[PDB]
C-alpha cells in the first residue's frame, strides 16, 4: 500500500524534469554559467529516477532481490554515485549563488561558463570514482563499523560548505533589506520573513532527507539497536525524495524560470 | 555548391569566435548615463574623474563608461530611450541655485516614471554644497521664498551632519535631499532605487562612490532574481 | 498680425480638404471579401547580437540583411541559412539606424554620434572598412537610406533631412521645415520623392531635386516613429505614440484610414507593407507585432514571438519574408 | 521671429496651389493595385512548402 | 492637428485676480497630463503647474503654491488656471502645454525652447 507515495515521488522525479533539461538546453536565453549547474543537477536527479529508483520500486516492497548479483551491483553503484553527484552539484550551485550575491561586479569574470564546466566535470568524475572505489536472496551494504564513517564524511564535507554560504547570504539579504526602509519595525520584518522562507526551504529540502538516513545508520551501528529492514527502505526512500525535491526547489520556485516556459 | 556552403560556414565560425571573444568584454564593463544641467558641475566632476562625451574610469578591477550626452538639442524624449540597459543614471544637481532646483526635481521625476527608464537606479549627486553653505550663512536669499514647506521642515534624527556644520546648513541640505527622495519613493515598486550623495567641487572621492552604488545595484538585482529580497 | 492670415489660410486649406473628401476608405472597401486569418510562424531565428537591435534593412536580392545593435555591431546575415557574412564593429555604440545599399556594395549606420558612417563590403583586400564618414548634422541620426551608391538621404534629430553626395562628402541638399526630431524616413520606388515623419506629429513630402517640401500631412496626436510608402508610391503609412497607424495618399492630400483598437494603448515603433500592399505590418511597444488588412483596417494577424520591445520590422522586395528585430536582441523571420 | 513666420506663411501658401483629386479616386486606385498584384504576394497567398525557401 | 489656444490675462494691479484658459483641439484631451509654464521677460521657460488625466494629482511650483489653482474640464476639453494675489514677479507669457505622450505620468521636454505641443501663450503683466 506504501507504493503510492513512492510512485508519486517517482512521477515527479520523472514528470517535470524533462521540461527543465529541454528548457535549459533549448531556450537560448538561459544558456548562463549558473544554469549549467542546474541542468547537470536535473539530469543527475532524473537518472536517479531512471536507473536505481524504478529497480528499487517493487524490489523494496517484495523484500527479495529477484534480479541477480550483477543487477544488485549496478543498482548499488549507480545509487551511491548518482546520489552523491547530486550532492556535489547542490554544493556547486550554492557556491554559485554566494559568488553572485557577494562580490557582484566581478561575477562574470570570476565565474565563466568554463569554470562551470570544470565544476560539473569534477563533480561527475569524483562521484563515479568514489562509487567505483568504494563498492567494487537480498542485498545489504556491509557496515563493518568503518564504512559509515566514510559515507558520512563525504556527505559531511559539502553540506557544511553549503550550510554556511546560505547563512552568509541571509545576512547579506538582512543587511540590504534594512537599507530600503531606512532610506525610504514590521516593515523590514516583512521582507526578512520571505528571505528566511526561501533560504530555509532550500536548506531543509536536503537537510531533512539525507540526515535521517545517516542518523539511522549511526544508531544502528553504534547504539546496537538493530533496525528492522523495512525501516531501512523507508529511510532510503526519504533520501531518494530529494531527487524530486530539486526540480521543484531550484527550477519551479523562481518566477523567471516560470516566464521562460 | 558544396564549396560555397563550406566557405560560408567557415566565415560564420570565424565571426562567432569574435562575438564570443567580445561578449566577455561587453559584459565586464558597466555603462553609466551622466545627466545634469549646465549650471550643475557635471563637467568639473567628469574632468576630475578623468558629440557624445564618453569617459572611462577603472576602479577595483571594474571598468565604467560614463556617457555624457551633450551634442543633442534641448529635447530628450527620444534619445533617452537609448539608455534602458545602463547600470545607473548619475544625476547631478546644483543645490545652491534655489531657482533652477525645481527644474532638477521635474527632470528627476520624469526620469523616475519613464516606462523605458524604469528599473534603472539613479545615483544622485548634490554638487556645490560649499556654495549652498556660503549662501545660507550669508542669508541674503531665503529658501522658503522658493519652497514654502521648508518653513516647517525638521532635520530628521537619522541625519549625520559634518563636524562644525551650522544647523541651518544641515536643515537646508536634508530638505533638498528629502525633496528628491519623496519623488524617488512615491512610485518605485522595488525595481530601482535612488542613491543620494553630498558632494563638493573639490571632492575627490566620487569614483569610489559610484563603484559602491553600482555594486549595491547589481547585488540587489541578483538578490531579487534569486527571490532572497 | 501675420498669424492672422496664417490661421485663415490654414482654415481655407482645411475647408478644401473637407470639400475634396466625399467618401472614406471604409464604404468603398467594405464590399470586398476579408483578407482572412493570417498566421505566420518563425521560419528562422537569428541570434548573435549582444544588446538590443534598433534597425535593419534587407538587401535587394532578398537574401542578405544588415542589423544594428547597441553593443556597437553591424551584422550581416544570410537569411536562408542563418549564417553570418560580416560583423562590423562600430566606432560609436549608440547606432539608431542602418541601411543596406540597393546595389549591395555599401552599408550605412549612424546615431547619437551625429555622424553617418558608410562602409564598403567589397574591397580588393576583402575586409570591411570605413568608406566615408558624413558629418554636418547637429542631432542624432534617426534614419538613413540610399538613393544609389553615390547619394544617400539622412534624417536627424536636429529637425532636418540631408541629401549627401558621398564622393564629395558634402550635403548636396538640406531639407528643413520640421519642428520636432525627424524620427523616420521612407523613399519612393522612383527615388525622386521621400516622406519624413517627425516629433511634431507631421509627415512632410520632399522632392529630392527641388529641395523644398511639397506637401505636409497632419492627423496624429503625438510623435511619429515609423513611416513607409505604399508599394506603388502614391500613398504611405505612419505609426506614432498614439497607438494608431494612419494611411495618407499624396494626391488626395488627406488621411484615408486609421488602424487602431481600444485594447491597444502602446505606440508603434516600426511600420512596413507587404509586396502587394494589402497587408500592413506594425510593430508595437507591447512586445508583439500586428498585421492589419491595409484596406479593410481589420486586424488580420499577430506576430507574437518577441520577449521585449519590437524595434524594427521589414519586408523583402521579393515579398517572401518579414524580418522583425526587437529589444531582446533577437531577429526573427516570418512567412 | 518675423522672418520665420514670414517664410512659414509663404511656404504654406505655396502648398495650396496643388492639383487635388477626389478621395474616392485614390481609394479605388489603391484597391485596384492591391487586387492586381495580390496573386504574387507570398504573405497574402500561403506559399506552398515546395518552393518556399524557408522550408 | 494638435492645437492649444490660450486665453485670458492682461494688465491687473498687484493683489488682483486672473483666470487663464486653454482650449485644446486635435487630440484626446482626456488622456494627457496638462501643464502650465511661463516665460518671464528675459528669463528661461519655467514650469508652473501640472494636472493629471483625471485631475486626481495636481502639482505646483513652490513659488506660486497657495495662490494658483489648476483645474481641467474634459467635457468641454479645457484647462484652467485661477490666479490670486498677483505680485510683480509674476509677469510673464503663460504657455499651456500638453504632455508628450498619452497614458504616461512623466512629461519630458515641456519647458523646451521649441516644444511642439504648446500654444502661443498669453501676456500676463501687473
Ligand atoms: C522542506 C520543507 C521546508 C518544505 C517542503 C514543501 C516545499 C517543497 C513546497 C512548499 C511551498 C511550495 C511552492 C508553493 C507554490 C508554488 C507555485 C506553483 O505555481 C503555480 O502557478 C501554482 C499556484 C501558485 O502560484 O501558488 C509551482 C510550485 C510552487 C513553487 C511550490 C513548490 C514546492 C514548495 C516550495
Ligand atoms: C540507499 N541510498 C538512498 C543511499 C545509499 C548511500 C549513499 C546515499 C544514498
Amino acid at each position: 500500500i506504501l507504493y503510492a507515495v513512492f510512485g508519486f515521488g517517482a512521477v515527479l522525479a520523472v514528470c517535470g524534469n524533462l521540461l527543465v533539461m529541454t528548457s535549459i538546453l533549448h531556450f537560448r536565453q538561459l544558456h548562463s554559467p549558473a544554469n549549467f549547474l542546474v541542468a547537470s543537477l536535473a539530469c543527475a536527479d532524473f537518472l536517479v529516477g531512471v536507473m536505481v529508483m524504478p529497480f528499487s520500486m517493487v524490489r523494496s516492497v517484495e523484500g527479495c532481490w529477484y534480479f541477480g548479483d550483477s543487477y544488485c551491483k549496478l543498482h548499488t553503484c549507480f545509487d551511491v554515485s548518482f546520489c552523491y553527484c547530486s550532492l556535489f552539484h547542490l554544493c556547486f550551485i550554492s557556491v554559485d549563488r554566494y559568488i553572485a550575491v557577494s562580490d557582484p561586479l566581478a561575477y562574470p569574470t570570476r565565474f565563466t561558463a568554463s569554470v562551470s564546466g570544470k565544476c560539473i566535470t569534477f563533480s561527475w568524475l569524483l562521484s563515479i570514482s568514489y562509487g567505483f572505489s568504494l563498492i567494487y536472496g537480498g542485498c545489504q551494504i556491509a557496515v563493518n563499523q568503518t564504512w559509515v564513517f566514510i559515507n558520512f564524511s563525504v556527505f559531511l564535507i559539502p553540506t557544511l560548505v553549503m550550510i554556511t554560504v546560505y547563512s552568509k547570504i541571509f545576512l547579506i539579504a538582512k543587511q540590504q533589506a534594512q537599507n530600503i526602509e531606512k532610506m525610504s519595525k514590521d516593515r523590514v520584518a516583512k521582507r526578512e520573513r520571505k528571505a528566511a522562507k526561501t533560504l530555509g526551504i532550500a536548506v531543509a529540502a536536503f537537510l531533512l532527507s539525507w540526515l535521517p538516513y545517516f542518523i539511522d545508520s549511526f544508531i544502528d551501528a553504534f547504539l546496537g539497536f538493530i533496525t528492522p529492514t523495512y525501516v531501512y527502505e523507508i529511510l532510503v526512500w526519504i533520501v531518494y525524495y530529494n531527487s524530486a525535491m530539486n526540480p521543484l526547489i531550484y527550477a519551479f520556485f523562481y518566477p523567471w524560470f516560470r516566464k521562460a516556459i | 555548391q558544396r564549396n560555397e556552403e563550406k566557405a560560408q560556414r567557415e566565415a560564420n565560425k570565424k565571426i562567432e569566435k569574435q562575438l564570443q571573444k567580445d561578449k566577455q568584454v561587453y559584459r565586464a564593463t558597466h555603462r553609466l548615463l551622466l545627466l545634469g544641467a549646465d549650471n550643475s558641475g557635471k563637467s568639473t566632476i567628469v574632468k576630475q574623474m578623468r558629440g557624445i562625451f564618453e569617459t572611462k574610469f577603472q576602479v577595483d578591477k571594474v571598468n565604467f563608461h560614463m556617457f555624457d550626452v551633450g551634442g543633442q538639442r534641448d529635447e530628450r524624449r527620444k534619445w533617452i530611450q537609448c539608455f534602458n540597459d545602463v547600470t545607473a543614471i548619475i544625476f547631478v544637481v546644483d543645490s545652491s541655485d534655489y531657482n533652477r532646483l525645481q527644474e532638477a526635481l521635474n527632470l528627476f521625476k520624469s526620469i523616475w516614471n519613464n516606462r523605458w527608464l524604469r528599473t534603472i537606479s539613479v545615483i544622485l549627486f548634490l554638487n556645490k554644497q560649499d556654495l549652498l553653505a556660503e549662501k545660507v550663512l550669508a542669508g541674503k536669499s531665503k529658501l522658503e521664498d522658493y519652497f514654502p514647506e521648508f518653513a516647517r521642515y525638521t532635520t530628521p534624527e537619522d541625519a549625520t551632519p559634518e563636524p562644525g556644520e551650522d544647523p541651518r546648513v544641515t536643515r537646508a541640505k536634508y530638505f533638498i535631499r528629502d525633496e528628491f527622495l519623496r519623488i524617488s519613493t512615491a512610485s518605485g515598486d522595488g525595481r530601482h532605487y535612488c542613491y543620494p550623495h553630498f558632494t563638493c567641487a573639490v571632492d575627490t572621492e566620487n569614483a569610489r562612490r559610484i563603484f559602491n552604488d553600482c555594486r549595491d545595484i547589481i547585488q540587489r538585482m541578483h538578490l531579487r532574481q534569486y527571490e532572497l529580497l | 498680425q501675420l498669424r492672422q492670415e496664417a490661421e485663415q489660410l490654414k482654415n481655407q486649406i482645411r475647408d478644401a480638404r473637407k470639400a475634396c473628401a466625399d467618401a472614406t476608405l471604409s464604404q468603398i472597401t467594405n464590399n470586398i471579401d476579408p483578407v482572412g486569418r493570417i498566421q505566420m510562424r518563425t521560419r528562422r531565428t537569428l541570434r548573435g547580437h549582444l544588446a538590443k537591435i534598433y534597425a535593419m534593412h534587407w538587401g535587394t536580392d532578398s537574401r542578405l540583411l544588415v542589423s544594428a545593435s547597441q553593443d556597437g555591431k553591424l551584422i550581416i546575415w544570410d537569411s536562408y541559412t542563418t549564417n553570418k557574412v560580416h560583423a562590423i564593429p562600430l566606432r560609436s555604440s549608440w547606432v539608431m539606424t542602418c541601411a543596406y545599399a540597393p546595389s549591395g556594395n555599401y552599408v550605412a549606420c549612424g546615431g547619437l554620434d551625429n555622424i553617418c558612417s558608410i562602409y564598403n563590403l567589397k574591397t580588393r583586400e576583402g575586409n570591411v572598412r570605413v568608406s566615408r564618414e558624413l558629418a554636418g548634422h547637429t542631432g542624432y541620426l534617426s534614419c538613413c537610406r540610399f538613393l544609389d551608391d553615390n547619394q544617400i538621404v539622412t534624417s536627424s534629430g536636429d529637425t532636418t533631412c540631408a541629401l549627401w553626395d558621398i564622393e564629395t562628402g558634402q550635403q548636396t541638399t538640406t531639407f528643413t521645415g520640421h519642428t520636432g526630431d525627424v524620427m523616420s524616413l521612407s523613399l519612393a520606388p522612383d527615388t525622386r520623392l521621400f516622406v519624413s515623419g517627425a516629433c511634431d506629429a507631421s509627415a512632410k513630402l520632399w522632392d529630392v531635386r527641388e529641395g523644398m517640401c511639397r506637401q505636409t500631412f497632419t492627423g496624429h496626436e503625438s510623435d511619429i516613429n515609423a513611416i513607409c510608402f505604399f508599394p506603388n508610391g502614391n500613398a504611405f503609412a505612419t505609426g506614432s505614440d498614439d497607438a494608431t497607424c494612419r494611411l495618407f495618399d499624396l494626391r488626395a492630400d488627406q488621411e484615408l484610414m486609421t488602424y487602431s483598437h481600444d485594447n491597444i494603448i502602446c505606440g508603434i515603433t516600426s511600420v512596413s507593407f507587404s509586396k502587394s500592399g494589402r497587408l500592413l505590418l506594425a510593430g508595437y511597444d507591447d512586445f508583439n507585432c500586428n498585421v492589419w488588412d491595409a484596406l479593410k483596417a481589420d486586424r488580420a494577424g499577430v506576430l507574437a514571438g518577441h520577449d521585449n520591445r519590437v524595434s524594427c520590422l521589414g519586408v523583402t522586395d521579393d515579398g517572401m519574408a518579414v524580418a522583425t528585430g526587437s529589444w531582446d536582441s533577437f531577429l526573427k523571420i516570418w512567412n | 521671429s518675423i522672418a520665420q513666420a514670414r517664410k512659414l506663411v509663404e511656404q504654406l501658401k505655396m502648398e495650396a496651389n496643388i492639383d487635388r483629386i477626389k478621395v474616392s479616386k485614390a481609394a479605388a486606385d489603391l484597391m485596384a493595385y492591391c487586387e492586381a498584384h495580390a496573386k504574387e504576394d507570398p504573405l497574402l497567398t500561403p506559399v506552398p512548402a515546395s518552393e518556399n525557401p524557408f522550408r | 492637428q494638435v492645437q492649444l489656444q490660450e486665453s485670458g490675462g492682461g494688465l491687473v494691479q498687484p493683489g488682483g485676480s486672473l483666470r487663464l484658459s486653454c482650449a485644446a483641439s486635435g487630440f484626446t484631451f482626456s488622456n494627457y497630463k496638462m501643464n502650465w509654464v511661463r516665460q518671464a521677460p528675459g528669463k528661461g521657460l519655467e514650469w508652473v503647474s501640472d494636472i493629471s488625466q483625471s485631475g486626481a494629482s495636481i502639482s505646483y511650483t513652490g513659488s506660486v503654491k497657495g495662490r494658483f489653482t489648476i483645474s481641467r474640464d474634459n467635457a468641454k476639453n479645457t484647462l484652467y488656471l485661477q490666479m490670486n494675489s498677483l505680485k510683480p514677479e509674476d509677469t510673464a507669457v503663460y504657455y499651456c502645454a500638453r504632455c508628450p505622450a498619452p497614458f504616461t505620468r512623466d512629461c519630458f521636454d515641456v519647458t523646451s525652447t521649441t516644444y511642439a505641443y504648446r500654444g502661443q501663450g498669453t501676456q500676463v503683466t501687473v
